[PDB]
């Protein structure tokens, strides 16, 4: 069971904090089966639509959190719909962007950017339409616990020193980079929504890392990560065979901040090896 | 008021010239429109006959002749300003010659704005109909069908709201139009059909060509070349349709192409001029000769010589030209072939005088034989001077070539002082280089002033070469030999505004004082000018005092022993210190800007070009200026003049002269700060400077004034039986003398401006009432009728035919008399 | 410094609510024609042609005027009340209703109206209607336009390169100092007849003086281009009439001017000479410059604005004012910038309300304080 | 929203206009906040959907509850729950004998948890200033007007600098601090208490160098003794004047020595040793806390 992975703490206690977190994962629920509704669509172009929007973040420099929150509310938003039709998927998806986008970072890209950034599939008042009705078929349920948010938690407990410190940033910049890299990788198959988020975050942590550093940080024991291990596999697997990246520079972001940004630079050609 | 406005002499002024078959089959005419007189002449080997000369009531904007089709003579079409034609003949009854009025009407719109370009008039060369460009948008047809006899009029919607110029096209079954025209992104040229009997629009059968961003004259090639000609900055061009033939010679850079004429009934070859007052000949050689057909083949363009600055020309046949000049004497000149004298094809051979643009006189007289002089500053830019009228009329004239502004007379030193201006170019070298040698570089002894209290040194700017200079001279005129005898000139950037000659204060010198302003390009209003008193004693002219002040004295005048001079918009009276000096003693500030200052008394009349004027009184024991009246409304005004304590004279837009009054009734302490106006009159003339003086010696006061035209005119006050009876007359007059055109009399002297129009009052005809001699006796019968004259003391009805004579012959003699004609 | 503030919110108006009736109609009236229009007794607005004037209309007289004078016609008369504000009104103007609405939400009447001003009157009458209505008999001035200084002495030869070729792009070199001086010496060619120079045709030239004031125009919030600021000299007049910060008496003087060249001549007049902004019934303080003087609307620096008691200010906008205090804290209820708040700023010698300091609440606003200084607490000086 | 009938405009939040309308099914008064989603070109504001998407999380005693949202064509309505003042008002409306010491014990202490329950679920408040503090006739007072919340990361990251208003602006916010935290809201807490007590700000300046001069006027001109990185902060001058902490017992004579060291600890300059809201809940100046009922006319 998930003991006590956080110290103690000092603006909170940490049994409070710990079990807020916990329901916060129960609550939100997600289903792998969501595809099935829509008997026209297919895995291929839901990972299709979440490059892209990897890509739109890339371009813009939206953070990690950003694309995250945008996939939790599009994993979300078609499990309350039915029969859509592929044409449509784009504008949801930018759509849930731009709503992730207001939630996160401090300036926001105007809505006149995200219409073209769709090379005028979608408009302006198509998008706020949508994000709409995204926002009523979640009934303002918008504040998930998303897949890089348990990274950075797994992270900070990770490295830490001077005991308490989990707020300021304290950890390493590669390493970061490595497993959220192979986290969207297993992001764009739809299967990976079978497994809790934390879940998915502590078996990327550990592909990347020693089995007694996962239990220390994560709080979890082996049997209840055995099968997202052994389904995790290939990706960790093509990812240390193709060779990780570097932590790339961007323009007007802070050297101590650039692995908050997402980064896009092929996905798709690695998924076929992980399914094959 | 009761005022008497006569003209003493006629305006000299030409503003129109043709030539053509109008006295007769054969012979040919040249008439010469000025300003409201159309002279004939019937040009011969030794010059020029005056055959004719009728006088209109109205402004002659647009003339031509025309003869259509079953007509033996020309007819004459003649269109006013105030907007309306006549067509014209000629008749002569064995040895009486009248103009008969064909047709006549009135053409102006009742809603519209006269266009920017200005009012253009065209006659269809074979005469199938009239062509009027007045408003803006649309272009009116006038055909000239034998029944159209009140000249109505149609309009036909135009595209193009601004059209530079249009003409009519030669050799072509459907009349057209050539126009040139502006749109927002270029000037280009196009043409149209005229339709009558479906009253439209047609397309031409040339294509809409780009031209040169500054063409400005369009001019008609007859057959066998047809097309037409555009003249423009740069180049001329010549466009037929299909067929385009440009030329752009550096001999034409100098100046601009103003005006053109046609020597060749052919069209081979045209003559042209322009502003700088040079000649060219542009020749059209034929040269091609095809199966069929002759077309252009080059379009040289060739100096012939320099004229007066010319504002007409035309061909009087066997090389004769004669150059129609607005601010200049008119020529009569004769173009050689082989001449070359020095490199130039023309020589005068006659001049007719021209009192061009008055813009100041002075009368000068200390014995009175005819007590008169009228010295006026005539002309302008190379062709500047100044005339010396006397009546013995002999006019004198002595030129300057510079322009004069300002003149004023010295009887102790026996001088003029004449401010003049000259215009001068950039050299690279660094300094300015004159054109021609003028009066201001052609003087006994010279000066140049030497103040050094003004310093300046805030952005010199030094300019670009070949940018325009203006350089102003003082100028002292002997009054016998009329020489100038002395020429100082004033600092840079100085323009001279004011000029009077006059005593100040304690000491028995009398001084030449006058007022600058330091003009420089950046600020539109000069915060810097200065006042100069200057001292012409045996031979030299002395700067006695200088004085600083904070702005343009545009006028100034003595005032009791002091002087008061208008600084941008204060009025200031400086008295004449023991010490040689100048020093101010009372201030006034004004909501106007001062720029018209005339006083008498202890009243000071001042106003704006905004005919806002304002009437303040001197206080002599309280130190200050209190203002008494002031009435205020929007016109543009000339000049002001006060005609006695009560009224005051000024003109204003559409040449009208207004007379305002003073005080009466004195209800509530506001009717007497009202300056109401009591009279309006249509002159006809742009009045420019207005003076005392008698000339020539029942009309109290003879108030004089000089126009642009080059009319002189003479306004009196009459009492109220003989404005009574003159105005009774007037009418009787107006029912037997007929006009040339049919235009009422009370139509043409009405008050008229773009936004009113109301019937003259307070003002008295003078050429009417003087036309009243050159009626017949039969005819004089009926004017008399039922009067009654009235003078020891019955009104003795009758008044016989003969006692209206000896009022009107006494009404004459009080100004020169007008030479015949012929 | 920079502006990304989107100055259309401030002439919309939006403070006023949202559902906003917006009548696209049109009226005039005959020049000199004698008419009997209705009257606001509680504006002391002096209102000039072109200005948007919003209202708040609580008393129930007032609803009931507006509520039947918005189907016959939509002309109600703002008087310029002089000095002598009680009555003894001898000019003033006509404001047509261009935005209406009526809410009896709350269990309050409540006419919130925005109108603009078309014409000018002189009252010769004002009866009174049967419920404490003022109907003045007025009759209205006239728009004399003036024509050109050399369209009656002109050379008809030279009347035809009188057109010039066009505007030389926009502010270049040799494009500003050099296309006037050629315009200048083309145009008045014929002041050589005349008896005075160029240079004194100029000062009354429509043209000239429409450009010498954009240049003013232009040092307070640069203009885009000329979309505002309407080619016709009567509109420019107009619109630069309603920005001069000038007091009462000098507005009613200049609402008199007839024609629009002498509008300029004395807007033009009292742009440079007037030197301080400074307290009027203090008589003491130095308040503000011309130089802090910036315009955070089209309308221009100043604008009329609406409190939700109905009073209507006249308020400047300034970078920078001093001997005020703020009292109070900053708040953003019914602010007339939208996404600004506002704390109530009085002179430091007698404690009279002068403006509000308006203050940036939102995130990435470029103008981070600015001050809104309303006119009836400022006289202008020297 | 054909259910609810408006009966006075309370006011104006970060965002939007608050009405007070009672609900014709159950009689209930309630308020409701409006926005015109077509005025703003960035569809619904960042503002309100960080709020409504916090609100739904946040339930506890202290915190004003949003009982239901709704949209009804070109407009958003929230409903929340009807207080009857708030804390300013009530403050003003006492300037003369004032608020009870056991009365604003009541109120700090009720503020305190849910600020501890806000600090709990990660959410920042970041506008804890007295028109947002609630009070009703039962005597609790709650937190209102979360538009300027943010839910903070755990590590943080860099979010909005100028935040809170300037009356109540932390010193390390002032300074241009890299990463701020929880500490934030308990300064404004202890801006809020001590202006409880003195009845006017503590620190009333109008502009950022000013407020920051009289910060260290009351209580003294930092170093790196008492808060380490100060003269590394991006906003640090060495030309700060030196005042020397001036005592306590004249900036805020009516409480005693245990309300002395929690407002100290509340106003401590370096956010690190700054009092958490759990750990100033366990104060002995909470030993003897009630819940007196404010009368509060008008
Ligand atoms: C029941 C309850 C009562 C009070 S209360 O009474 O404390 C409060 C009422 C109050 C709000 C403020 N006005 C004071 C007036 C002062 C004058 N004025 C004003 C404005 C502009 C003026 C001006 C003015 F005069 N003039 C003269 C000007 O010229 N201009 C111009 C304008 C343009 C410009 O740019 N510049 C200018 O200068 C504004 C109104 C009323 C008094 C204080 C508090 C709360 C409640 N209940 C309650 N329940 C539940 C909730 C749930 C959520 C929630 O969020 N809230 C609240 C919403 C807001 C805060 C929290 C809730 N609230
Ligand atoms: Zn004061």
């Amino acid at each position: 069971s998930r003991g006590s992975p956080l110290p103690v703490l000092s603006w909170a206690n940490r049994e409070e904090v710990w079990k807020i977190m916990l329901n916060k994962e129960k609550t939100y629920l997600r289903d792998q089966h969501f595809l099935e509704q829509h008997p026209l669509l297919q895995p291929k172009m839901r990972a299709i639509l979440l490059d892209w929007l990897m890509e739109v973040c890339e371009v813009y420099k939206l953070h990690r959190e950003t694309f995250y929150l945008a996939q939790d509310f599009f994993d979300r938003y078609m499990a309350t719909q039915e029969n859509v039709v592929k044409t449509l998927l784009q504008l949801i998806g930018i759509s849930s962007l731009f709503i992730a986008a207001k939630l996160e970072e401090i300036y926001p890209p105007k809505l006149h950017q995200f219409a073209y950034v769709t090379d005028g599939a979608c408009s302006g008042d198509e998008i706020l339409t949508m994000e709409l009705m995204i926002m009523k078929a979640l009934k303002w349920r918008l504040s998930p616990l998303t897949i890089v948010s348990w990274l950075n938690v797994y992270m900070q407990v990770a490295y830490l020193n001077d005991l308490h410190e989990v707020l300021l940033p304290q950890y390493p910049q590669q390493i970061f980079i490595q497993i959220a890299e192979l986290l969207d990788l297993c992001v764009l198959d739809v299967d990976c929504l079978e497994f809790p988020y934390g879940i998915l975050a502590a078996s990327a942590l550990y592909h990347f890392s020693s089995s007694e550093l996962m239990q220390k940080v994560s709080g979890y024991q082996w049997c209840d990560i055995e099968n997202c291990v052994k389904w995790m596999v290939p990706f960790a697997m093509v990812i240390r065979e193709t060779g990780s990246s570097k932590l790339k520079h961007f323009r007007g972001v802070a050297d101590e901040d650039a692995h908050n940004i997402q980064t896009h630079r092929d996905s798709l050609d690695l998924l076929d090896k992980a399914r094959a | 008021s009761y005022n008497y406005v006569v003209t003493a002499q006629k305006p000299t002024a030409v503003n129109g010239c043709v030539t053509g078959h109008f006295t007769s089959a054969e012979d040919l005419n040249l008439l010469i429109a000025k300003n409201t007189r159309l002279e004939i002449y019937v040009v011969t080997a030794e010059g020029l006959r005056p055959v004719k000369e009728v006088g209109m009531y109205g402004k002659i904007a647009v003339m031509e002749l025309f003869r259509p089709k079953g007509e033996s003579k020309d007819l004459l079409f003649i269109l006013t300003a105030k907007y309306n034609a006549c067509i014209l003949e000629y008749k002569q009854s064995g040895e009486s010659i009248d103009i008969i009025t064909r047709a006549h009407g009135n053409v102006q719109d009742r809603i519209g704005r006269p266009s920017e370009t200005g009012i253009i008039g065209i006659i269809d060369p074979e005469c199938r109909m009239i062509g009027l460009r007045l408003y803006d948008g649309l272009f009116k047809v006038i055909p000239l069908d034998r029944d159209n006899k009140e000249l109505k009029a149609f309009n036909i919607r135009l595209e193009e709201l601004h059209v530079i110029d249009v003409k009519f096209l030669y050799g072509c079954q459907a009349p057209t139009i050539c126009f040139v025209y502006q749109d927002p992104q270029g000037r280009h040229v196009k043409t149209y059909e005229v339709s009558l009997r479906e009253k439209e629009f047609n397309k031409g059968p040339w294509k809409q060509e780009n031209v040169e961003a500054e063409a400005s004259m369009v001019i008609a090639v007859p057959e066998p070349f047809g097309g037409a000609i555009i003249i423009g900055q740069e180049s001329i061009t010549y466009h037929n349709g299909d067929k385009y033939l440009a030329i752009a010679p550096p001999i034409i850079k100098q100046s601009t192409i103003v005006c053109h004429n046609r020597v060749d009934p052919n069209g081979s070859r045209y003559l042209l001029g322009d502003m700088e007052g040079r000649l060219f000949m542009l020749l059209l050689e034929k040269e091609e000769q095809m199966d069929g057909t002759v077309t252009l083949k080059d379009l040289r363009v060739e100096l012939l010589g320099e004229t007066s600055i010319a504002e007409c020309l035309t061909y009087l046949d066997n090389g004769v030209v004669f150059v129609g000049s607005r601010l200049g004497d008119s020529q009569l000149v004769k173009l050689n072939v082989d001449s070359n004298e020095q490199g130039s094809y023309v020589v005068a051979m006659e001049t007719f005088t021209n009192l061009g643009p008055i813009v100041d006189m002075c009368v000068v007289d200390l014995e009175r034989q005819g007590q008169g002089q009228l010295v006026t500053c005539s002309g302008a830019f190379k062709e500047g001077s100044l005339r010396i009228i006397r009546n013995g009329l002999h006019i004198r004239t002595v030129p300057l070539y510079e322009s004069p502004r300002k003149i004023c007379y010295q009887e102790v030193s026996q001088c003029f002082g004449v401010l003049s201006s000259r215009i001068e170019v950039q050299d690279t070298s660094g300094g300015t280089t004159a054109l021609r040698p003028s009066a201001s570089t052609q003087a006994l002894s010279s000066s140049v002033s030497s103040s050094k209290l003004f310093s300046s040194s805030t952005a010199p700017h030094e300019t670009s070469f070949g940018e325009e200079v203006e350089v102003h001279n003082l100028l002292i005129i002997d009054q016998h030999t009329f020489e100038v005898l002395h020429a100082h000139q004033f600092l840079q950037n100085e323009y001279a505004l004011s000029l009077v000659s006059c005593k100040l204060g304690k000491d028995p010198n009398t001084y030449f004082i006058v007022g600058t302003a330091m003009v420089y390009p950046e600020e539109a209003e000069p915060k810097q000018g200065r006042i100069v008193v200057f001292q012409y004693s045996d031979g030299k002219l002395q700067t006695v005092a200088e004085k600083e002040v904070k702005g343009a004295v545009y006028s100034m005048v003595e005032f009791n022993g002091k002087l008061l001079a208008s600084i941008n918009s204060t009025v200031r009276l400086y008295e004449w210190t023991t010490e040689k000096e100048l020093r101010t003693e009372c201030n006034h500030y004004n909501n106007i800007m001062a720029l018209y200052l005339k006083t008498k008394g202890d009243f000071i009349l001042v106003g704006d070009l905004m005919r806002s004027v304002l009437l303040l009184a001197y206080k002599p024991m309280e130190g200050n200026f209190e203002e008494i009246a002031r009435d205020f409304n929007p016109n543009w005004m000339s000049a002001v003049e006060i005609l006695d304590d009560d009224n005051f004279l000024g003109a204003e837009n559409a040449f009208n002269l207004f007379v305002c009054q003073k005080d009466s009734a004195a209800t509530t302490d506001e009717e007497r700060q009202h300056l109401q106006e009591v009279g309006l009159f249509h002159l006809g003339e742009f009045v420019n400077v207005f003076c005392h003086g008698s000339l020539v010696m029942p009309t109290q006061g003879s108030v004089l004034f000089g126009t642009v035209n080059g009319m002189i005119g003479l306004v009196t006050s009459l009492s109220e039986s003989w404005y009574n009876l003159l105005l009774d007359m007037q009418n009787r007059l107006n029912k037997v003398i007929k006009s040339v055109g049919k235009i009422e009399h009370s139509f043409w002297r009405s008050f008229h401006t773009e936004r009113k129009t109301e019937p003259a009052t307070g003002f008295i005809d003078g050429d009417l009432i003087e036309s009243f001699l050159d009626i017949s006796r039969p005819k004089m019968q009926e004017v008399v009728a039922n009067l009654q004259y009235d003078d020891g003391s019955g009104m003795k009805r009758e008044a016989t035919a003969d006692d209206l004579i000896k009022v009107v012959e006494e009404l004459t003699r009080i100004h020169w008399s007008h030479p015949q004609f012929e | 410094n920079i502006i990304n503030f989107d100055t259309s919110l401030p002439t919309s108006h939006t403070y006023l609510g949202a559902d906003m009736e917006e009548f696209h109609g049109r009226t005039l009236h005959d020049d000199d024609s004698c008419q009997v229009i209705p009257v606001l007794p509680q504006v002391m607005m002096i209102l000039i042609p072109g200005q948007t004037l919003p209202l708040q209309l609580f008393h129930p007289q007032e609803v009931s005027m507006v509520r039947n004078l918005i189907q016959k016609d939509r002309t109600f008369a703002v008087l310029a009340y002089s000095n002598v504000q009680e009555r003894e009104a001898q000019f003033g103007t006509t404001a047509e209703i261009y935005a209406y609405r009526e809410e009896q939400d709350f269990g309050i009447e409540i006419v919130k109206v925005k109108a603009i001003g078309r014409q000018r009157f002189k009252v010769l009458e004002l009866r009174t209607q049967s419920d404490g209505i003022q109907q003045a008999k007025v009759q209205i001035l006239p728009e004399c336009v003036l024509p050109s200084t050399m369209s009656a002495v002109q050379l008809e030869s030279l009347n035809k390169c009188q057109i010039f070729p066009s505007k030389p792009v926009s502010r270049e070199d040799q494009c500003s100092y050099k296309w006037w001086q050629k315009y200048q010496k083309r145009k008045f060619h014929c002041a050589n007849l005349t008896s005075w120079p160029r240079w004194l045709y100029s000062l009354y030239d429509a043209e000239t003086l429409m450009d010498r004031i954009k240049k003013q125009l232009r040092e307070w919030d640069e203009n885009l281009k000329d979309d505002s600021l309407p080619s016709n000299p009567i509109d420019f007049s107009y619109r630069v009439a309603a920005c001069l910060p000038i007091d009462d008496v000098l507005r009613i003087q200049l609402l008199k001017i007839g024609s629009a060249i002498q509008r300029l001549r004395c807007e033009l007049d009292i742009m440079n000479k007037c030197t301080s902004l400074c307290c009027k019934q203090c008589q003491e303080t130095e308040i503000t410059t011309k130089n802090e003087i910036f315009s955070l609307s089209l309308c221009g620096p100043m604008a009329a604005y609406v409190n939700p008691h109905g009073y209507v200010h006249e308020t400047l906008t300034v970078y920078k004012a001093c001997n005020l205090n703020l009292i109070g804290r900053p708040s953003t209820e019914h602010s007339w910038f939208p996404g600004y708040a506002w704390t109530v700023a009085q002179c430091k010698i007698c404690a009279s309300h002068i403006g509000w300091k308006f203050t940036a609440t939102k995130k990435d606003m470029s103008p981070q304080k600015f001050w809104g200084l309303t006119r009836s607490a400022l006289l202008p000086t020297i | 929203m054909e259910n609810f009938q408006k009966v006075e405009k309370i006011g104006e939040g970060t965002y939007g206009v608050v009405y007070k309308a009672r609900n014709k099914l159950t009689g209930e008064v309630v308020a409701l906040k409006k926005i015109r989603l077509d005025t703003e070109t960035e569809g619904v504001p960042s503002t309100a959907i960080r709020e409504i998407s916090l609100l739904k999380e946040l339930n506890h005693p202290n915190i004003v509850k949003l009982l239901d949202v709704i949209h009804t064509e070109n407009k958003l309505y929230l409903v929340f729950e009807f207080l009857h003042q708030d804390l300013k008002k009530f403050m003003d409306a006492s300037a003369l004998t004032g608020i009870p010491l056991p009365l604003i014990k009541s109120y700090l202490f009720q503020l305190l948890q849910g600020l501890a329950f806000c600090h709990s679920h990660r959410v920042l408040h970041r506008d804890l200033k007295p028109q947002n503090l609630l009070i009703n006739t039962e005597g609790a007072i709650k937190l209102a007007d979360f538009g300027l919340a943010r839910a903070f990361g755990v590590p943080v990251r860099t979010y909005t600098h100028e935040v809170v208003t300037l009356w109540y602006r932390a010193p390390e916010i002032l300074l241009g601090c890299k990463y701020y935290s929880t500490a934030v809201d308990i300064w404004s807490l202890g801006c809020i208490f001590a202006e409880m007590v003195t009845r006017r700000a503590l620190f009333p300046g109008d502009s950022e160098i000013d407020q920051l001069f009289r910060i260290f006027r009351t209580l003294g001109t930092p170093d790196e003794v008492v808060w380490p990185g100060v003269t590394s902060m991006p906003d640090y001058k060495p030309s700060f004047p030196k005042w020397a902490r001036q005592d306590f017992s004249k900036v805020v004579p009516p409480l005693d020595e245990d309300g002395r060291s929690l407002l100290s600890q509340m106003l401590h300059y370096d956010p690190n040793k700054r009092i958490s809201a759990k750990a100033a809940l366990a104060h002995p100046f909470f030993q003897d806390v009630t819940k007196p009922v404010p009368h509060l006319r008008l």
